[PDB]
């Protein structure tokens, strides 16, 4: 049994012979021998799990007869009496399936209980319909008789099949496939639990936990589908499985691949409320998952001492020094309380938290000497901390003793850490230089790291960051191996080793971690590199003969200086100035250093002084200026002096002098005219002084500065400067001075930089400064024809449509306006330049016109918008009367709708479509429908003018139409009408996918449309039957798009502007810590307006909305989704029936009743639980939902956007990304300013909070909100400029709309009113952003904001159409 | 290794007792409930002091517990003998060392417009006292580019 | 030294000929083998003579190979394409302006077989070692989610060396190995709440019964019956599972005399057939039951092709096709007409089994979907069983209806 299978696994003959031998020993002569069976258990198990079917069958036939044929007995056996340790990395649960399915009855006919999916028999048509029809049918050649006889014989042959033939083959199939057999156990075990009585279930659940532990049943620890994973999944998937210990849950989660399932179970226990062990284990497991936000929220819920909450809040947002101070204060207060009297043992976890987090903070603050002095305490030596913090200070003896003390008691998870420390010791020990076992240590460390990786979840997340970081240091140790192999005197000075050393140093210089990583890893990398840099330096000091040029030592010196400077730069970026000054004092203690890197050190110093000069004091800032002036500039270059003077001018403009700063900026720009940053800052100062003093001779200078700064640089950086440039155009005078200024110095700037601002310069295209801007947009368009063709196409068509309404009195054609001719001459020039591409685009646009589908969904969308407006206006009349009359505008809308009811370039496609519409309009069905509707939609009768009567009639007709429209095609072939699209090919034109030129990409790999897919589906989204178009590229991937008919040219153009704003803000989120660390990013689909009435938007197939999920759950329950609003309004009416205007308590009780009756808060939670059965998928989905919801809430609050209605929020099931339906600034139509002051700042309805389980809110949600608030609050990003640029055109459109009602001279609003209004509007957003960014005392207003977002005292006052319950 | 605290010792004893097995012989009827030494190790090292829970210690200290459990019992020494004073004194010593380490850590208008920074610029050939407007600077840059092109 | 002069003049010729001919060939496999052999020969050693003549061939050759490997092709063809397009005998110094065309096949090689993932990791290490990290990052920026996901999946590969080199290249990437992925990872989810088909199992010891879902079981059966690596007895067990699933999911309540009296009526051969049109354009999304039925039917049709399963699969398949077509013609013809097949009816969802009302019983038209997916199968030997199914359908339809031209007016044929 021991050796035959180990040494001869391939020779299955002798293995089968030995298995037959043991099977005979077990089968025959049992009455004589029964003690021999004890030792041969592994042999029996191996023969049972063998790959041969006959051996498995003959082993199972004897394994089954040894037990009673009762499900409970076999379950107890497999759960407490059978030891699977001898199995060995096997999925033994398939043997449990064997045993549980073999005991089933297999002597009865086969059948199924799925009556809904039953297939009708041949004679089933004899009983379905009425009686007499079949009774008369029952009283009514050979080629058919033979067929019938053969069919009856075959059916008789089928009726002989028993259930026993199915289960055996099912088990034999589950044998070979480990996947889709784990699922069978997961899905069958709870079915068994369902039939077990209470007496059996109690004992089974009480004894399962010992079996969940089962001691040595740990060989599955490295099994990918570990048996314990499947067993605990199945156990948890039961209905009554209450008793399970949280400690065993955490142990299974850590050891086995049960991380997220274990966390979900523990939190489900925690949120049900001696009992602190649950929360303790949950916090430990969260800290083990690297999920800082959930751990912080849980502890803030558990925090007893107020100091702990502040310390956790500080450490959560990168405030490490204040976090350490707060932890010190907390443990000092705790020491005082202990000196007063003893505390309960439940406080020990808080003390361990303080200990480990103070250790972590001191580690992040570059306190390695203090950490070494602490861990080396005589009484409580902490060997792990010493081993961690010893090599970074060259304490190699302490490191060696700590290693030999840890190697005997190191956690198996830190095996690769111990290997790396052993390598560090062997490489850097003075008296133990033994470079014999180096590559072996690296190989063992990599193997251990990969083994640990195999133990982590399959979806990569923060849990995997430690190993992804360890990989870099491991490969660096591998490189350090050859570095040291080349530095020995045998190879010292050899060119072959010198080249390798140079290459490795260059790679290290060019290989850097990311800012998202903590400073601890940056230090672990840079200090490790510094040892070898110094070795290179020192190695070239005793070999003056080798390489006698003083270059290779200078190489190491420069490498070390650059590494120090980079570490200081990273520490500064993260918000640490004290450590920066410490590093600068460190680098100062060197005999001599290069001159090139000393300039960079001074640059970092002046940058630290800059970012510290927000509230600079007189003494400190003057001392910094003196230190700046003290630097020598003798042996330095020229460009360095330019940068130095630029930084000087910046630092001195920070203070309110403004004269010497201007002089220094001018001198720096004259010193090096190519220096982009100097000229950009000069232009910033010039813009400031221009906005203040309002001198015309300064605006031209500011614009020239901005343009020269934008000339020679990358577009990502130059974006915020083009933003500043575009905003300055609102200050021009009648002479158009700055217009000619910008038109004179625009030759030279790259044309790609204007792609991100085409809409901003298009709005100026209609101003008095036209011709020059037309020339500029045409010049930039000569390189990007489509990016300039689509927007001008849309704007030209919108202008024509507007003029059509302006000339209602004149029939026939009319003369074009100035902007119209201006923007059409450029289109003519483009067609002259790019005829083929523009012709292909025109063809595409003319073919997609066939997507004007029909009158059915047209009138459906019309009445949907009507009902929406009716509810929106009724909410206004709710508290006053609620028996209100329809408004004149809504009356006119409904009248026009019921009157037209759907039927309302020298091209021929439009004419053919109109002909087809007139043709299909000759059927009697739609005529009868129109008649029935007109006989009801008339308002000239009494009692029908009431608003709620109209709402009820609209709901009736909505039900009728939705029942009618449920019989229509769901997809059509593109070749049916769109010939040019089906015939489209890459050979026709190199046209790119729409929405590609919007954001410029570094590379030019733009996926071209290879061909349009034949199928075009119809999806019900946005309360309309949109047409989904699929486009394929040359890469094989498919992109779906919705050809949306806007039917409102103003709202769509105002909607797709916040999308551009968010897309402009997205880069910024990715350039800071605490934002990339949390993966914060806006999900902004691509939207391109191809015409005033139609626009093409990108989407994905699996994207539901909150209202979609709500109505799905309702249909599952069998109720109407319009019930809660109707109930709210009915309560309102019945309360007002006695003259009492509904008070606050009325709304509160209405909300409570509608939530407890037909809208439970656990609807979204159960929907998500059912949708994502996998624990890892569910956790990832919930985390993505939390972060995206927090981001969009911050957006809609700081940015005065319209209320996030439930139907707007799109929820991607495939990734969890949350995107809304086209937000838009809620600018007051009357006053023209942002007034987003609703009772609720952002949507956090009870259902959402329930889905976020009330800790995702207190943690990741508020954490992400605070992070994104502090992120945009940074002045370096200048988000105020982008906000001003967007609000400029947001308010110009408002003024245009407000002036159109009364009635070139009116083409311009004003020279002072527009700027004043834009400044008033942008400050309203900036103040709200700063209020959220404030993080004084570890506290933020975001907590009060999220608390008010879900308070019932304010939710009850929200619009019923807003669904404060969903 | 550091000494074992009575608190973590009673925790280990309870974890072994919660494995549903007796110390008389650690494989009781229902032999599938073998002793999970790694589980009790994980449950123990979550106590006050350092991990100190390798493959050896877990067995060694349980074998030490067995004799003195078959003097005061571990449960009695836990409930008795200043129940929470030992771990609390350990943590107070830890906090005192923390404060000592944090305390000994280091804490961490002469206007001079010297003529060197202005003399270098004067040598470069640009006037500093007279600020050249950006327009003239742009014209000079254009003239320099033209000269370079020729 | 001597033979490079006779191959250089024909290099461009053979390359272009094989590239333009395999596009419109009958078996474009030997040409790609020849291309791979040519690339191996040119890469072997430092010729430095054919290199100059091969340089101007990358602009079109790389584009063609990318377009080929991007399209849908058989597994071996795709493997050959991705392996011959990655192993180009051209140094990285000259492949700079044509490097972007190597990421799409690289991400597929990383997801391919052991040889393919090894070749992909080899090329990845070659390009990360012989190029600056910044430019390589800007190069992979368009496709980072797929590449990183494949590098993380291959890390769990059973091969020790493969996972080791994957970890090594991940460490070589540096901090970029964990940058935020805008194209977030996809995760599985269920789209419907209705339970799929199941088999009823009973227990006499406790006087109870259970329901055994069999969706994933049928999926496993079909998967192991499609692949060629599975053993014969496992194929037989999967065929048995599929057969019991098919026979268990029908009524089996037909009598001889009743069937004869039902099929022997003058209306079947005299009454006009309603000329309604069946179209999947109105068919809703496939319910779990319908997709499981399609999987079982295609698995049975495949077993009918399997040599050792044919003797028992072919007759059962023929008889089941007879049953399906007979129930179809009985429900859509004769004196008994369904409310959706009467005169004047229009296409609607009543003809298909869907989550909504749909039909009253299971839709027998699913048999056509099985034949369709079988004939469209990657292997062409399945088309034979589809033709046999159509033949038996037409034959039994003409038998039950007579006047063959009359049996073609059935919406089943539409
Ligand atoms: O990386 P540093 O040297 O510390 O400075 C950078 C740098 O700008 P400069 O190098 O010109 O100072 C960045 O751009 P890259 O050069 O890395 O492309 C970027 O500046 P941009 O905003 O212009 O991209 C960033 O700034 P931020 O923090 O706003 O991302 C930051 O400048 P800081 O000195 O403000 O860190």
């Amino acid at each position: 049994m021991t050796y035959i299978e180990k040494r001869f696994p391939e020779d299955l003959e002798l293995n089968a012979q030995f298995l037959d031998l043991v099977n005979y020993v077990y089968r025959d002569e049992t009455l004589s021998g029964s003690e021999l069976t004890a030792k041969l258990e592994p042999a029996f198990l191996s023969g049972l799990r063998c790959a041969q079917p006959l051996i498995r069958a003959k082993f199972f036939e004897v394994f089954d007869n040894s037990m009673k044929r009762r499900v409970y007995e076999r379950l107890l056996y497999v759960t407490c009496s059978q030891n699977w340790e001898a199995m060995g990395n096997h999925f033994w649960i398939k043997q449990c399936i064997e045993l549980l399915l073999a005991v089933c009855e297999k002597s009865t006919p086969i059948g199924t209980s799925c009556q809904g999916a039953m297939l009708p028999s041949i004679t089933n048509v004899i009983n379905l319909a009425d009686s007499h029809d079949r009774a008369a049918f029952a009283m009514v050649g050979n080629q058919l008789h033979m067929l019938t006889n053969r069919h009856d014989k075959f059916l008789d042959t089928l009726r002989e099949v028993k259930t026993g033939a199915l289960l055996s083959a099912f088990v034999q199939l589950c044998h070979i496939s480990t996947t889709l057999a784990e699922k069978t156990w997961v899905q069958l075990f709870p079915r068994l639990w369902k039939i077990l009585s209470d007496r059996q279930q109690h004992a089974l659940a009480g004894e399962i936990s010992p079996f969940l532990c089962s001691g040595s049943h740990q060989v599955q620890r490295d099994c990918q589908p570990s048996a314990l994973n499947c067993f605990v999944e199945a156990m948890s998937q039961c209905v009554p499985p209450i008793p399970i210990r949280p400690c065993v849950l955490k142990y299974l989660g850590k050891t086995h691949n049960l991380w997220f399932r274990s966390t979900l179970m523990l939190e489900h226990q925690a949120f049900e409320k001696p009992q602190q062990e649950i929360l303790d284990s949950l916090a430990e497991l969260y800290s083990l998952l690297q999920e800082e936000d959930m751990w912080a929220g849980l502890w803030q819920k558990r925090c007893k001492y107020s100091e702990t909450a502040t310390a956790i809040a500080y450490e959560q947002h990168g405030f490490f020094e204040q976090a350490q101070e707060s932890y010190e204060k907390a443990m000092d207060k705790a020491k005082k309380e202990h000196e007063r009297s003893n505390a309960s043992p439940a406080i020990f976890p808080e003390y361990q938290l303080w200990e480990d987090h103070w250790i972590r903070c001191s580690k992040e603050l570059n306190q390695w000497e203090a950490l070494t002095e602490y861990g080396q305490s005589k009484g409580h030596i902490n060997p792990y901390l010493v081993l961690e913090c010893a090599w970074r200070v060259s304490n190699w003896t302490a490191m060696k003793e700590a290693l030999v003390q840890v190697e005997v008691s190191c956690p198996k998870e830190m095996a690769w850490k111990v290997n790396m420390y052993r390598g560090y010791l062997a490489i850097c020990h003075p008296e133990e230089q033994q470079l014999s076992f180096i590559e072996r240590l690296v190989e063992m460390a990599s193997s251990l790291a990969i083994r640990e990786w195999r133990r982590l979840p399959h979806v990569v997340s923060h849990v995997h960051t430690p190993l992804l970081q360890a990989a870099q240091q491991i490969i660096e140790l591998q490189e350090a191996a050859q570095i040291n192999a080349g530095l020995q005197p045998t190879n010292l000075g050899r060119n072959n080793s010198l080249h390798d050393m140079k290459t490795v140093v260059k790679t290290w210089r060019n290989r850097l971690p990311i800012v998202s990583d903590d400073l601890s890893h940056w230090s672990s990398i840079f200090m490790w590199r510094q040892h070898h840099y110094q070795a290179i330096v020192t190695a070239y000091e005793n070999s003056s003969q080798h390489d006698p040029s003083s270059n290779n030592a200078m190489l190491g010196v420069h490498a070390s200086a650059s590494a120090i400077i980079q570490y200081g730069k990273i520490a500064r970026k993260q918000g640490l100035v004290n450590v920066a000054l410490d590093i600068l004092s460190r680098i100062h203690t060197i005999p001599t250093v290069p001159i090139v890197d000393c300039f960079q050190k001074i640059r970092q110093q002046v940058k630290c002084y800059l970012q510290l000069a927000g509230v600079m004091g007189k003494n400190e800032c003057m001392q910094g200026l003196e230190v700046i002036e003290s630097t020598n500039l003798k042996y330095f270059t020229k460009e360095m002096t330019a940068e130095f003077y630029a930084l000087k001018g910046m630092f001195l403009a920070q203070i309110n002098k403004s004269e010497e700063a201007n002089k220094a900026f001018s001198a720096a720009v004259q010193m090096h005219d190519v220096l982009v940053k100097a000229w950009a800052m000069w232009g910033d100062y010039l813009e400031n002084i221009f906005v203040k003093e309002r001198q015309l001779h300064l605006g031209v200078s500011a614009i020239t500065c901005y343009l020269h700064a934008c000339r020679h640089q990358n577009e990502s950086k130059s974006r915020k400067y083009l933003a500043k440039v575009l905003w300055l155009l609102s200050f021009d005078d009648d002479k158009n001075t700055l217009a000619d200024a910008v038109d004179k110095y625009c030759i030279g700037v790259p044309p790609i930089q204007w792609l991100a601002w085409i809409p901003q310069l298009l709005t100026c295209l209609v101003g008095s400064e036209g011709k020059l801007l037309l020339n500029l947009i045409s010049q930039v368009g000569r390189v990007y024809p489509q990016a300039v063709y689509f927007p001008i196409r849309t704007l030209y068509l919108t202008l024509k449509i507007e003029q059509r309404e302006r000339y209602k009195s004149d029939p026939g054609p009319i003369r074009a306006t100035a902007p119209m001719w201006r923007c059409s001459r450029i289109m003519h020039m483009q067609r002259e330049l790019h005829p083929t591409l523009l012709s292909s685009l025109e063809g595409i646009v003319d073919q997609m016109v066939w997507f004007r589908e029909n009158w059915h969904e047209e009138v459906l969308r019309q009445l949907q918008q009507g009902l929406a407006k009716c509810y929106s206006v009724a909410f206004e009349k709710s508290g006053a009367v609620s028996d209100a009359k329809i408004t004149p505008h809504t009356l006119n809308f409904v009248k026009k709708l019921v009157s037209t009811f759907g039927v309302g370039f020298s091209s021929a496609a439009s004419e053919s479509l109109a002909r087809r519409a007139q043709a299909t309009a000759q059927d009697p069905v739609f005529q009868k429908l129109k008649g029935q509707f007109t006989t009801d939609f008339d308002f000239s009768v009494p009692g029908s003018m009431k608003l709620h009567n109209l709402i009820s009639k609209l709901k009736k007709w909505i039900k009728i139409l939705e029942a009618k429209t449920k019989q229509l095609p769901k997809f059509f072939l593109i070749e049916e009408k769109c010939r040019f699209l089906s015939n489209f090919s890459a050979q026709t034109a190199e046209v790119e996918i729409p929405g590609e030129f919007l954001m410029p990409k570094p590379t030019h790999y733009y996926i071209k449309i290879a061909r349009f897919m034949p199928r075009v589906e119809i999806v019900q989204k946005h309360n309309t039957a949109a047409r989904r178009l699929y486009i394929r590229g040359h890469n094989g991937k498919i992109y779906p798009y919705l050809v949306m008919n806007d039917a409102c040219l103003t709202e769509s153009r105002r909607e797709e502007r916040v999308l551009q704003l968010l897309r402009l803000l997205n880069p910024c989120l990715e350039k800071r810590k605490e934002t990339t660390k949390r993966h914060l990013f806006f999900t902004v689909p691509r939207v391109v307006a191809v015409s005033p009435q139609m626009r093409l938007v990108e989407d994905n197939p699996s994207s539901l909305s909150l209202v979609e999920i709500y109505k799905q759950r309702c249909a599952k329950k069998g109720i109407e989704h319009d019930n809660p609003i109707s109930r709210y309004y009915d309560r309102l009416a019945t309360v007002q029936a006695r003259g009492t205007q509904a008070s606050h308590q009325v709304l509160r009780d209405i909300l409570k009743e509608v939530q407890s009756n037909m809208v439970p808060r656990s609807m979204l939670k159960e929907w998500a639980l059912h949708t994502f059965p996998n624990a890892t998928d569910y956790w990832t989905f919930r985390k993505m939902f939390t972060i995206q919801l927090a981001l969009i809430g911050f957006a809609e609050f700081v940015l005065h956007l319209n209320r996030l209605n439930p139907e707007m929020l799109q929820i991607a099931q495939d990734t969890g990304k949350l995107n809304v339906a086209y937000f838009r600034f809620d600018i007051n139509d009357a006053t023209g300013d942002l007034d987003a002051n609703r009772p609720v700042p952002f949507r956090l309805t009870p259902n959402i909070s329930e889905f976020l389980t009330t800790i995702g809110v207190s943690g990741p949600l508020t954490a992400s909100m605070i992070a994104v608030a502090r992120c945009f609050a940074q002045p370096n990003f200048k988000v105020d400029g982008i906000l001003k640029t967007v609000l400029r055109d947001e308010i110009i459109a408002w003024h245009k709309k407000t002036q159109e009602d009364t009635s070139g001279q009116p083409e311009n609003m004003d020279s002072q009113q527009l700027v004043s209004l834009v400044q008033k509007a942008v400050t309203a957003i900036m103040t709200r952003l700063h209020n959220l960014a404030q993080f004084e005392g570890g506290e933020s207003k975001v907590n009060t904001l999220v608390a008010a977002a879900n308070s019932l005292d304010n939710l009850c006052r929200m619009d019923p159409a807003w669904h404060p319950w969903l | 290794n550091p000494e074992w605290l009575i608190s973590e010792d009673w925790a280990l004893l309870q974890a072994v007792k919660q494995l549903l097995e007796l110390p008389l012989n650690l494989t009781i009827v229902s032999p599938a409930h073998t002793p999970n030494w790694d589980l009790v190790s994980d449950v123990v090292n979550s106590c006050s002091r350092i991990y100190r829970s390798s493959k050896q210690c877990r067995n060694r200290y349980e074998n030490v517990i067995i004799p003195r459990e078959e003097p005061l019992r571990t449960s009695q020494i836990y409930a008795q003998d200043e129940n929470a004073t030992h771990t609390q004194l350990y943590t107070s010593h830890f906090d005192l060392m923390k404060m000592t380490a944090g305390k000994r850590s280091p804490p961490i208008n002469p206007f001079q417009k010297n003529p060197k920074h202005a003399s270098v610029l004067a040598e470069s050939g640009i006037n500093y006292d007279k600020p050249l407007p950006p327009i003239q600077v742009a014209s000079l840059r254009a003239e320099r580019i033209a000269k370079e092109k020729k | 030294a001597e033979n490079e002069q006779m191959l250089k003049p024909h290099l461009h010729k053979i390359v272009n000929s094989s590239m333009e001919l395999a596009q419109t060939a009958k078996e474009p496999y030997n040409y790609f083998l020849l291309l791979r052999a040519l690339f191996r020969s040119i890469g072997g050693g430092s010729h430095d003579l054919l290199y100059q003549e091969f340089l101007p061939l990358l602009p079109n050759l790389l584009q063609g190979l990318n377009m080929l490997q991007s399209g849908l092709h058989k597994q071996h063809m795709k493997d050959l394409f991705v392996e011959l397009c990655l192993t180009v005998p051209v140094r990285l110094s000259s492949l700079l302006p044509y490097l972007p065309m190597l990421m799409d096949p690289l991400v597929s090689a990383l997801n391919g077989s052991q040889t393919l993932v090894s070749q992909g990791l080899r090329t990845l290490e070659l390009c990360v070692d012989n190029l600056q990290p910044d430019f390589l990052y800007d190069h992979i920026q368009p496709v980072r989610a797929e590449l990183m996901q494949a590098l993380w999946r291959t890390l769990r590969n059973p091969a020790d060396s493969i996972s080791h080199v994957a970890y090594r290249v991940l460490g070589k990437f540096g901090g970029s190995n964990r940058k935020m992925l805008k194209e977030s990872q996809k995760l599985h989810y269920v789209v419907t709440e209705v339970q799929g088909p199941s088999i009823t199992v009973e227990f006499s010891d406790c006087k109870a019964s259970l329901q055994l879902p069999m969706e994933k079981a049928i999926e496993t059966a079909l998967d192991c019956l499609k692949s060629a690596n599975t053993e014969p007895y496992y194929r037989r067990q999967a065929w048995e599972v599929i057969k019991c699933f098919l026979v268990a999911m029908m009524s089996l309540e037909d009598n001889k005399h009743a069937l004869y009296q039902l099929l022997a009526h003058p209306n079947f051969t005299e009454k006009t057939i309603p000329n309604v049109i069946i179209s999947h354009r109105y068919k809703a999304q496939d319910t779990p039951a319908r997709k499981t039925f399609e999987q079982a039917l295609t698995g049975a049709f495949m077993s009918a092709v399997i040599k050792d399963l044919r003797p028992s699969a072919l007759p059962f398949v023929a008889s089941l096709i007879r049953h399906y077509t007979m129930v179809a013609v009985a429900q859509q013809c004769g004196p008994f007409l369904l409310p959706c097949y009467q005169v004047g009816s229009q296409p609607s969802t009543a003809m298909f089994h869907s989550e909504e009302n749909g039909s009253k019983g299971m839709d027998p038209l699913v048999l056509i979907d099985a034949i369709a997916i079988c004939m469209a199968y990657e292997e062409k030997e399945l088309c034979k069983i589809g033709e046999v199914a159509l033949a038996v359908i037409f034959d039994v339809a003409s038998i039950i209806l007579g006047s063959k031209e009359r049996a073609c007016q059935l919406p089943l044929f539409s």
